[PDB]
């Protein structure tokens, strides 16, 4: 399972 | 940019054993950009529907795929990998050898 | 046994050609178990492992819109990359995240990962503390202090103590005949004469699983590295993976030379000779 977030540079 | 030449392998998933039905594969990794181009070739000749595997990459970032179909081995048949990359001028050939 | 999940993101822009590329694949030690493509026909994360079909409908949804948010965010991304090193827009470039957990064999957090690579190259990485980040260049210690401003390491910390642990240990318990189940390596040596005075040794190792594995000759007992032709380790096609060392040995002097195999699958290492 991925975690929901990810963010940007 | 930098850019990694693809390190290439043709062989068998079992050994070899003429008549008998096996799968062809090429290997190829170490590569970088993503795009390849690689084909599987029967005397010569482009083997039609190959399958491939799902990008992934090393932990240098270096990518990886296998090349694969199906095929029966023979004494005079031969059999080879045509592979292309921004790294290469030509696209290089690389021959089955049952004892590689 | 000691476990891992990955996830491996790339996306590939292509100027001309529509939007970048969005590929992601999710493992378990040497098992890829999960997909995504988002120049599929309908892109959807896909099973790609049998044990992994068993999550319901709701995980499938879940696990899809995450990767679909992803498509966007590393498409910015890209846009981004191309700001903080002055770059044209008419190039093709390539981002590259792993992330993930390793566990021991009681199914404790082992270490965590969060890792980005720009053009093949370190861009940012979360260390192994899961707390601070190593920034490759200025352009990634842009990106390092927008992270630390939003407290991301935190983030990746709860998952990475919590739910990635969590999923991998049901996943290895649902696909256990496989994920906990290591395949011994079959060996040979093979005999390949190449002029009157010399012959090649080919030791080779197939049909194992994980793909973790030490292939060496020895001469009269000491080690032969630099005289060693070995293999990249090279998968099978049907979970296993193959490899070979290869030495190159004066003729009449083949039984100086010993083979050595280590693999999880053997309860001890192996020795093997060439037997005529």
């Amino acid at each position: 399972e991925e975690y929901l977030k990810a963010w940007t540079f | 940019m930098i850019q990694r030449t693809p390190k290439i392998q043709v062989y068998s998933r079992h050994p070899a054993e003429n008549g008998k039905s096996n799968f062809l594969n090429c290997y190829v990794s170490g590569f970088h950009p993503s795009d390849i181009e690689v084909d599987l070739l029967k005397n010569g000749e482009r083997i039609e529907k190959v399958e491939h595997s799902d990008l992934s990459f090393s932990k240098d970032w270096s990518f990886y795929l296998l090349y694969y179909t199906e095929f029966t081995p023979t004494e005079k048949d031969e059999y080879a990998c045509r592979v292309n990359h921004v790294t290469l001028s030509q696209p290089k050939i690389v021959k089955w050898d049952r004892d590689m | 046994g000691s476990h891992s999940m990955r996830y491996f993101y790339t996306a590939m822009s292509r100027p001309g050609r529509g939007e970048p590329r969005f590929i992601t694949v999710g493992y378990v030690d040497d098992t890829l178990f999960v997909r995504f493509d988002s120049d599929a026909t309908s892109p959807r994360k896909e099973p790609r492992a049998p044990w992994i079909e068993q999550e319901g409908p709701e995980y499938w949804d879940r696990e899809t819109q995450i990767s679909k948010t992803n498509t966007q965010t590393y498409r910015e991304n890209l846009r981004t990359a191309l700001r903080y090193y002055n770059q044209s827009e008419a190039g093709s470039h390539i981002i590259q995240r792993m992330y993930g957990c390793d566990v021991g064999p009681d199914g404790r957090l082992l270490r965590g990962y969060d890792q980005d690579a720009y053009d093949g190259k370190d861009y940012i990485a979360l260390n192994e503390d899961l707390s601070s980040w190593t920034a490759a260049d200025t352009a990634a210690q842009i990106t390092q202090r927008k992270w630390e401003a939003a407290r991301v390491a935190e983030q990746l910390r709860a998952y990475l103590e919590g739910l990635c642990v969590e999923s991998l240990r049901r996943y290895l318990e649902n696909g256990k005949e496989t994920l906990q189940r290591a395949d011994p390596p079959k060996t040979h040596v093979t005999h390949h004469p190449i002029s009157d005075h010399e012959v090649t040794l080919r030791c080779w190792a197939l049909g194992f699983y994980p793909a973790e594995i030490t292939l060496t000759w020895q001469r009269d007992g000491e080690d032969q590295t630099q005289d060693t032709e070995l293999v990249e380790t090279r998968p099978a096609g049907d979970r296993t993976f193959q490899k070979w060392a290869a030495v190159v040995v004066p003729s009449g002097e083949e039984q100086r030379y010993t083979c050595h195999v280590q693999h999880e699958g053997l309860p001890k290492p192996l020795t093997l000779r060439w037997e005529p």
